[PDB]
């Protein structure tokens, strides 16, 4: 439940460095203070639990969301603001401080992952975090050691749980 | 001779200029497996943050020359097998047959896009093998400490290595469709059957597993000489299937070898325990099959040098001896390299081993599996080193109740790697026990897949032309690629019928034409049953092996050739931006993972056509993806004048790769779109990419305006209202009464412009 | 609309086993037609049907049918009719639940149960119908349909129906060079041939076999701008090789120089430029001065050895060379086929499936002077042919 860091483990490392495994508070108060977030969202939201804990977690501190894959039927009709972009294209364009973004307000800072895979979530973060500048929390069930912060390894019931604790401390 | 093209026989400076001038638009994205350089001894090297190592190469170079070394790996392995099949082939025919395909003007267009030579018999494919072995040795030499630093070259060596990789496939290709038989452009190749459920266990049953031809078209002889067709079955692993399904095949007879699956099902059918004697040529092979063939006493023989498995050399010895040994059990299997002897050796093999070895395999029964799904204790290894991402622990639980289908849902989705198996600490045979869950879905796998119908014929490719320009063919798919798939293999089929359902060109190879293949209807039947054979709207055809994938390419190049008269004899960098701008063509491999696939798809960029990979493939090190926001990257000249000319963005990728099957349905519609349509080609093009991304992805695409420089660019069925769209979210000036657009598209129509990114073929 | 419409379903196949009845048919009475009018004879948005409606039928049966479209406007014309009538069939494949199969009189139509189910009335189908036409065709500013189902008014119609088939065919064969004042050029294929330009003529028919000069007329009227426009013919330089001043200087700009002459009727003096999409290409054969002609279906060799992809990879991407030629199949049908060069008189070579196909073209007394590959399988056994027979050459 509120302990999201007691499981880090991996089947193979990328390197020395590692993302930071976080609380929920930490998770709530990074999210609450950046300045520009984007929520980019995989397909596995649309577990519906996932799916709504997430339009929850948009609406409540107003973050655009990028729908990678083929998420987007899932924001249609819940009034958020979600765009479609392609993850390798998104990863590509994050590294560039002259990208005008999703809305041409210009680029962002910090991104808010949830719903991915661990291999494709990975290999993105492994260029946006080598030639970029821009700080990644994942929210996700699997540890992320590409991002900058990221849950540790729970189980769907925690998952929500966890969720669910951060939702209230948004 | 005739005219030559500036780039006979390229090397490393030669087209340093064509891939700078594409990297000036799709720029390389480097997503890194390591964070360290593990090459020479003064590291490993950390380079994290593009730092650079104790030899000065930063990140990107590094990640650059991993994939450098990744496609001159699969451009090795198609020259190899190349050279290994020419050698064989003049060996037995003679080097002075003439080379025979087909009915195209063009019988080599690789060959002589590159080489500029003109082959008209098997000794003239000498030479051109010669070269694709020489430039592949420099650049082997790049891969050395203290060789090429910046990490661009790299990129443009990755490109040359591919073109190279192409030309080797086709002299594969050309040599072996001329010698042993294969069909010759065949628009009614015949129907093989396919999957696990074909084979009969009351037979001997003789599995072929590997790429090379040579030693099972040997067995083959054999089995039809001494009469043992009916009496024996006969099966085949990756493309080593398809060709024996292509041999001796030209007259459209149904051939009697069948097609077990892709890698994915190795293990498995060696856990099944069916064959009775396996046979390994090269190139995708399991390093652990001896190791389970030992327990379930299944003999292995090596036919190639390349991989003899650590196993004893009995080339000199006689047929007689190395059976009664392998009978008694003193070794498992043997390095057979003479391909007479290993002809007889291998029937007769199976036919001594198929009594003392029926019924033994790895399945476990009721209570075993009963007792299996007992002991486990849900800890999660295996859920932690499933490649795929699995849920194992929930499968078992669910198992644990008596609720088995959720392991039956697994297997589809399982590629039978066994890596799980090593994690459990509990000491469970998972993939067994999806297999016995399953068993029934594998009693019931069976499928037909069409064979190789070879190159694509002028007459073919003159007829569709028409239905391109008349705007009734939206454009090319092509299907290739392993079978590393992230969702199961239905994903192909799934992205096959709906292009098919559309009237696209679909051609595919290799492992997914037999994943395509696998799959039928309520009426029970496969969509090689289901839509023609040919090359037109609404056809699925298939080339064959991998090696065939060049006719693919190829024939990209023929529509340059024979219909905008352009000369083909070393001129790469003119038909590749012919191609690029004016042909709607894209590739698809949705579960690449060797290094071959790795090397068509940069053969396949470096002369204009993009394509689509699977999530896995994100682990490559390398895609080439354009920024569609920089309005400046989207400028060419113009052809008649040297003006500035431009552009709509696409396609916006050479390589890139996509997420799940919906996702790659829109962005391979999307990426159909060229500058050079008229107006009914864009039409059709626009209407099936907003078609598919209103079903797919639920929305209109927020780019498609972007592709609208005429009335008559639009929909037919949805026109007035994507003109109020237009007018009243952009501001265009629209003719109300006449339905016609008066103003406000950047760009404007003009068929007779020719775009071009080559300065020199301007005025 | 109750049913979805869309490119999509031109596949699709209605079999009988959700078939819930088969309009006309190849056994019933089935007719499609489209007739012009003036602006006062058709009101827009109407639908008539006379007869049972779609909902007295019966499931399985098969009813008499016949879909007359009334079209109206300014620039509509009768000549133009039939190209109307040409994209019927498309326009009825894009609806979801309907199959279409050929056109005239031979036609076929089914509807599914689902769609049967979803548009109760013909009324939606015809008006879906109707705005396919409208958009496609912007200058059709009125249109209405009636659907006969009955088979007296289906009997009715038949004969107007074959009587204006038969005017029509006859107007189409009479028309000439002389009596047009306007060449239709097209170059849509220049997507991929960037110098190709194509003139269409009611003598000269496009090299593709899909468009006539009514086509060409149609597709410059909807879009005088675009790929397909028209041009006067101006001063008559040559009658016997068909060469015009307009169609020179159209080509002059339209082919940046890539030839400053296009000669209609012609071989080896300045011949029309083909892309790369022949129904047939013509070869000379200099030993006996003959011209020999091959389909692209053909799957055989030539007296001259060579195939069809061989002889067609050497003429094509819009440049102006001499030797081949790249013709349509109705240019056969030309009474000004070739007729520079001696017309059918150069002739002496044709598969024997081509013959057949066109032997309504050659002369009764050269039909036996052609020498196919059922007699002649080299170039000696074409001279002694041609010796025998005494061919014009
Ligand atoms: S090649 Fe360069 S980066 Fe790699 S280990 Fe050697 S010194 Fe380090
Ligand atoms: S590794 Fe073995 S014990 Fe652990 S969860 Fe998987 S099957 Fe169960
Ligand atoms: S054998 Fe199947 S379930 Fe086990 S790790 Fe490999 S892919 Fe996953
Ligand atoms: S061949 Fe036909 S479609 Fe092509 S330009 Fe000529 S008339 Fe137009
Ligand atoms: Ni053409
Ligand atoms: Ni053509």
């Amino acid at each position: 439940m509120v302990d999201t860091t007691k499981n880090t483990k991996l089947f193979t490392s990328y390197g020395v460095k590692t993302s930071k495994a976080i609380t929920t508070e930490v998770a709530a108060k990074l999210i609450s203070k950046a300045k520009r977030p984007l929520f980019v969202v995989g397909t596995g939201v649309l577990d519906p639990e996932l799916l709504d804990r997430a339009v929850k977690i948009a609406k409540a501190k107003n973050i655009p969301i990028a729908a990678t894959g083929s998420s987007m039927p899932g924001f249609v009709d819940k009034d958020v603001n979600a765009k479609y972009i392609n993850l390798h294209q998104l990863g590509f364009y994050l590294t560039d401080p002259d990208w005008p973004g999703l809305d041409g307000n210009g680029n962002y800072d910090t991104i808010i992952l949830l719903g991915h895979k661990k291999y494709y979530i990975n290999q993105v973060l492994s260029a946006v975090k080598n030639f970029s500048d821009v700080k990644s929390i994942s929210i996700d069930r699997n540890y992320i050691q590409n991002a900058t912060m990221s849950f540790g390894n729970l189980s769907k019931a925690d998952h929500i749980a966890a969720l669910d604790e951060v939702i209230d401390l948004l | 001779l005739g005219p030559m093209g500036p780039t006979p026989f390229p090397t490393a400076a030669t087209v340093r200029d064509w891939s700078f001038t594409l990297f000036d638009r799709y720029e390389p994205v480097y997503t890194p497996m390591c964070d360290q350089c593990c090459y020479c001894t003064f590291g490993p090297c950390n380079l994290e943050g593009n730092r650079r190592g104790a030899c000065g190469l930063d990140m990107k170079g590094q990640a650059a020359r991993e994939f450098f070394l990744r496609c001159i790996t699969g451009c090795a392995c198609h020259s190899a097998h190349g050279r290994h099949l020419l050698d064989h082939i003049i060996s037995i025919f003679g080097e002075d047959m003439p080379i025979n395909m087909g009915a195209s003007n063009v019988i080599a267009p690789n060959i002589q896009l590159i080489t500029g030579r003109q082959p008209k018999t098997l000794g003239d494919l000498k030479p051109i093998m010669e070269y694709v072995e020489e430039e592949l040795g420099q650049l082997l030499a790049t891969v050395h400490a203290g060789q090429e630093g910046a990490a661009i070259d790299y990129d443009n060596k990755a490109m040359l290595a591919g073109i190279l990789d192409h030309v080797g496939m086709e002299v594969s290709d050309i040599a072996q469709v001329t010698a042993l038989g294969f069909p010759k452009s065949d628009p009614e190749a015949p129907l093989v059957e396919v999957g696990m459920g074909t084979l009969d266990a009351s037979k001997p049953v003789i599995i072929a597993i590997g790429h090379n031809v040579a030693g099972v078209t040997y067995i083959m002889d054999y089995m039809e000489d001494n009469n043992l067709t009916d009496k024996m079955e006969i099966g085949g692993l990756c493309c080593t299937a398809f060709d024996m399904t292509r041999y001796k095949r030209e007259d459209r007879k149904p051939p009697y070898a069948k097609i077990v699956g892709t890698i994915s099902k190795e293990l498995k059918v060696v856990r099944s325990g069916i064959p009775d004697v396996i046979v390994i040529d090269e190139q995708c092979v399991r390093a652990d099959l001896v190791e389970e063939g030992k327990k379930l006493k299944i003999p292995v023989i090596a036919s190639n040098e390349k991989v003899m498995y650590g196993l004893p050399d009995r080339t000199n010895d006689d047929v007689d001896a190395i059976i009664e040994d392998i009978k008694t059990g003193k070794i498992p299997g043997c390095v057979m390299l003479d391909y007479e002897k290993l002809g007889e050796l291998v029937p007769r093999l199976a036919m001594e081993m198929a009594p003392l070895r029926e019924g033994i395999s790895a399945i476990p029964s009721d209570e075993e599996m009963a007792s299996l799904v007992a002991k486990c204790v849900a800890c999660g290894e295996c859920a932690l080193a499933c490649p795929e991402e699995l849920d194992i622990p929930d499968a078992i639980q669910a198992a644990k109740e008596g609720d088995f289908t959720a392991l039956d849902f697994l297997h589809d989705l399982c590629v039978g790697c066994r890596r799980c198996e090593q994690v459990c600490n509990k000491e469970i045979p998972i993939l067994s026990v999806i297999d016995k869950a399953a068993q029934k879905a594998i009693a019931e796998e069976k499928g037909l897949v069409r064979a190789g119908r070879g190159q694509v014929s002028d007459a073919e490719i003159r007829a569709e032309g028409l239905n391109l320009v008349m705007g009734t063919t939206p454009g090319v798919i092509a299907i290739i690629g392993c079978a590393n798939y992230p969702a199961g293999s239905k994903d192909v089929y799934r992205i096959a019928e709906e292009f098919l359902n559309r009237n696209y060109i679909v051609a595919v190879s290799g492992c997914s034409a037999m994943d395509i293949g696998m799959y039928k209807d309520a009426d029970g039947k496969t969509l090689y049953e289901r839509f023609p054979g040919r090359f037109e709207r609404g056809n699925i055809l298939n080339t064959g092996s991998c090696v065939s994938n060049s006719h693919i390419s190829g024939t990209c190049h023929k529509v340059a050739a024979i219909f905008a008269g352009r000369n083909l004899s070393g001129n790469l960098a003119e038909i590749a931006d012919y191609t690029l701008n004016r042909v709607g063509a894209v590739g698809l491999a949705w579960g690449a993972y060797s290094q071959k696939a790795a090397a068509i798809g940069t053969g396949c960029n470096m002369y204009g056509i993009p394509a689509v990979l699977g999530p896995h493939s994100g682990k490559y090190r390398r895609a080439l993806i354009a920024k569609t926001y920089d309005e400046n990257k989207w400028k060419v000249y113009d052809s008649r004048n040297g003006s500035e000319l431009d552009i709509p963005p696409s396609p916006e990728f050479l390589i890139t790769t996509a997420e799940t099957w919906q996702e790659a349905c829109v962005l391979l519609a999307k990426n159909c779109i060229r500058p050079s349509d008229n107006n009914m080609g864009r039409s059709i093009k626009l209407t099936h990419w907003i078609e598919l991304s209103e079903k797919y992805l639920g929305v209109l695409p927020e780019d498609w305006w972007k592709f609208v420089r005429h009335e008559a660019d639009l929909p037919l069925s949805r026109r007035e209202e994507l003109l109020k769209k237009l007018e009243t979210e952009h501001g265009w000036e629209i003719d109300w009464k006449k339905k016609k657009i008066i103003s406000g598209p950047k760009i404007k129509f003009d068929v007779s412009s020719q775009p071009t990114n080559l300065k020199r073929l301007c005025k | 609309f109750p049913f979805e419409i869309s490119p999509m379903f031109e596949g699709e196949r209605v079999r009988k086993e959700g078939m819930f009845v088969e309009l006309g048919g190849p056994k019933s009475l089935g007719l499609e037609l489209v007739r012009a009018k003036p602006m006062d004879e058709i009101e827009d948005g109407k639908v008539t049907i006379v007869g049972p409606d779609l909902k007295d039928m019966e499931e399985g049966k098969t009813y008499p049918w016949a879909m007359i479209f009334h079209v109206g406007g300014e620039l509509v014309e009768p000549d133009l009719e039939s190209v109307i009538e040409r994209r019927v069939h498309d326009f009825i494949n894009y609806c979801q639940g309907i199959m279409h199969l050929n056109q005239r009189y031979d036609v076929w139509m089914r509807i599914s149960k689902d769609t049967a189910a979803k548009m109760d009335s013909f009324e939606p189908f015809g008006k879906a119908v109707m705005m396919l036409f409208k958009t496609e065709l912007p200058f059709i500013e009125k249109m209405q349909v009636t659907f006969y189902t009955d088979q007296a008014e289906v009997e009715k119609q038949m004969a107007e129906a074959m009587e204006i088939f038969k005017a029509r065919d006859a107007r189409t064969k009479d028309l000439h060079d002389e009596d047009v004042d306007v060449f239709y050029g097209c170059t849509l294929c220049q997507s991929f041939a960037p110098t190709n330009v194509c003139v269409v003529s009611p003598d000269r028919v496009s090299l593709c076999g899909a468009i006539n000069w009514f086509d060409g007329r149609a597709a410059a009227k909807v879009d005088p701008e675009g790929p397909q426009f028209a041009i006067e013919k101006g001063e008559l330089l040559d009658a016997k090789t068909g060469e015009y001043s307009g169609v020179n200087e159209v080509a002059k700009k339209l082919s940046s120089g890539e030839f400053d002459k296009i000669k209609l009727h012609s071989f080896f003096d300045a011949p029309h430029t083909s892309c790369g999409c022949f129904e047939v290409v013509g070869f000379y054969i200099p030993e006996v001065d003959g011209i020999g002609w091959v389909n692209r279906e053909y799957q055989g060799m030539a007296p001259n050895g060579l195939g069809f992809s061989t002889m067609a990879g050497q003429t094509g991407g819009g440049k102006q060379i001499v030797g081949f030629l790249g013709i349509g199949i109705n240019y056969f049908y030309s009474p000004k086929f070739i007729q520079a060069d001696g017309g059918w008189n150069r002739v002496v070579w044709l598969p024997s499936m081509l013959k057949e196909k066109i032997d309504e073209a050659i002369p009764d007394d050269m039909k036996d002077k052609i020498a196919t590959e059922k007699d002649v399988t080299d170039i000696e056994s074409l001279k002694t042919f041609l010796k025998e027979k005494n061919h014009p050459v």
